[PDB]
Formats: C-alpha cells, sequence, structure tokens
C-alpha cells in the first residue's frame, strides 16, 4: 500500500483540474496560485439537465485541511441553491448529508466530492426544488 | 518496502549531507521532510528553507517528486515550490539516489542560472534584472526562510 501524501496529492488534482476530466461538468482549482499549502479550491458544478438547476453555474469553496485525504475536505458554496444539505444562510455543505462525505474514503477527491453533489442535484427531493433567482451569493 | 528504500534511509540518517537535513516521515517510509541551508554566498544564505520528497511506486526506475515548502525566489522553483531540474524529469537514472537529488537542489541554490531552466517569469527577471532578482531573493530568504 504506497500513501501519497497530501501535497503531492493535491498537486496531482492540481494537474488534473487543469487537464479537466470526463464532460467537464465539474470543473476545479486553486483559490490562489501562491499558496503553497495547496488549501482553498474553486469549485464549479454545472446544474445537471431535466432539473431545476438546468443551466446554471454553481460556484464552490472547498478546503483540503491538514488530514486531506484521510480526512474529508469542507465544502461550502457561494451561488446561492435550495438543495438538501446545503445550510441556508452559510451554504456550508452537511457532511451528514452528502453520502461520500459521510462515509469519506481516502480514495475520494475534489472531483467526486463535486461529481456527487451534482448527481444529487437529480435526485427527487432536489430537482424540483423552486430555485431563487440567479446572481445571489451567500456571505463571506 | 524495498530494501533499497531502508539502506538510502538508513545512510541519510547516519550519514547526512553537510548543510541539509533529511528524515522520513513517521507515518510514510516513502515521504521525506528536508532543510536545507542557504548556501553561503548565495542570494539564500542565512535561510532555512523546507522541502518534501517523496518516492513513487516505480522509484528507482522513476525520479523522486520533490517540492520546496518554503517560498523562495528563484529561476527554477514556482510560485508552488516545484522544481525544474533534469535529473527529476528525464535525466533520472536509478543508479542515482535521494543523496544525488538533495545535492542537486542544494547546488541550484548556490549558482542559481535563468538560463538553465524552462523558460519562465522569474528566470526572466534574473536574466534581465538580475540585481533586482538577487535582492527580492534576500527579501524573501528573510521573509519567509527565518524564524520558519
Amino acid at each position: 500500500g504506497v500513501k501519497v501524501p497530501r501535497n503531492f496529492r493535491l498537486l496531482e488534482e492540481l494537474e488534473e483540474g487543469q487537464k479537466g476530466v470526463g464532460d467537464g461538468t465539474v470543473s476545479w482549482g486553486l483559490e490562489d496560485d501562491e499558496d503553497m499549502t495547496l488549501t482553498r479550491w474553486t469549485g464549479m458544478i454545472i446544474g445537471p439537465p431535466r432539473t431545476n438547476y438546468e443551466n446554471r453555474i454553481y460556484s464552490l469553496k472547498v478546503e483540503c485541511g491538514p488530514k486531506y485525504p484521510e480526512a474529508p475536505p469542507s465544502v461550502r458554496f457561494v451561488t446561492k441553491i435550495n438543495m438538501n444539505g446545503i445550510n441556508n444562510s452559510s451554504g456550508m455543505v452537511d457532511a451528514r448529508s452528502i453520502p461520500v462525505l459521510a462515509k469519506w474514503q481516502n480514495s475520494y477527491s475534489i472531483k467526486v466530492v463535486l461529481q456527487e453533489l451534482r448527481r444529487l442535484m437529480m435526485s427527487k427531493e432536489n430537482m424540483k426544488l423552486p430555485q431563487p433567482p440567479e446572481g445571489q451569493t451567500y456571505n463571506n | 518496502l524495498p530494501r533499497r528504500i531502508i539502506k538510502e534511509t538508513q545512510r541519510l540518517l547516519a550519514e547526512p549531507v553537510p548543510g541539509i537535513k533529511a528524515e522520513p516521515d513517521e507515518s510514510n517510509a516513502r515521504y521525506f521532510h528536508v532543510v536545507i541551508a542557504g548556501p553561503q554566498d548565495s542570494p539564500f544564505e542565512g535561510g532555512t528553507f523546507k522541502l518534501e520528497l517523496f518516492l513513487p511506486e516505480e522509484y528507482p526506475m522513476a525520479a523522486p517528486k520533490v517540492r520546496f515548502m518554503t517560498k523562495i525566489y528563484h529561476p527554477n522553483v514556482d510560485k508552488l515550490g516545484r522544481i525544474c531540474l533534469d535529473i527529476l524529469k528525464d535525466k533520472w537514472s536509478p543508479a542515482l539516489q535521494i543523496r544525488t537529488v538533495l545535492l542537486s537542489i542544494q547546488a541550484l541554490l548556490s549558482a542559481p542560472n535563468p538560463d538553465d531552466p524552462l523558460a519562465n517569469d522569474v528566470a526572466e527577471q534574473w536574466k534581465t534584472n538580475e540585481a533586482q532578482a538577487i535582492e527580492t531573493a534576500r527579501a524573501w530568504t528573510r521573509l519567509y526562510a527565518m524564524n520558519n
């Protein structure tokens, strides 16, 4: 079992974010290009079709702490969204409500978190929630 | 863990490179915490620079991966600490070893040559405004590589 340390894992995720993955409907990059701790990331999700999120772009902040990837990152939406598990006042994603965060594995990544959030936008309990108008963001 | 990594680790601890501390991580025998002293008479003199080194699964057929963790102004080092160095890319040989990599990075600090790495903004400043570039390297040594 060859374990890749945090900082080298995050450099792999940086390169992967620049090359893109799959169909591009989630993307990520470093928030500050001088952040040698590789802690703060920008996330993007394209709302999935045939849902009330369709044709909307969501920006997120993903924080990979010192124990990442043994521990999950913290995730919060910047773009306002009505979605189960996303706090109405802060945009914070409640880890208990997102299976890949509640049952985190060290094989997961920023990519997986964003893909899973986009998948859950298709769930019956989210896809028909009436959404805020575009252009709103949470504080901080 | 391959016997080679065991032996290299033991020799690095028993016979450290002058000016370099290098110790394995307590939880990952392929992960090394490194401190390189800024060489005398270089723009980095007086500084203590943290680096990290990782031996990937295909070591020693593949090169170690190494990055600065201390911010440094140097033609061969980028804003995230990644290092442009031939033996880390396509001039690696399994006859070389961790000690070679550490000595080579130390040598980069003693003799910054902006014509050596692939072209980049820092190297261009070292080429065209060397005096200012050296003062920036000295300033960043004070700010980031002292009491760190």
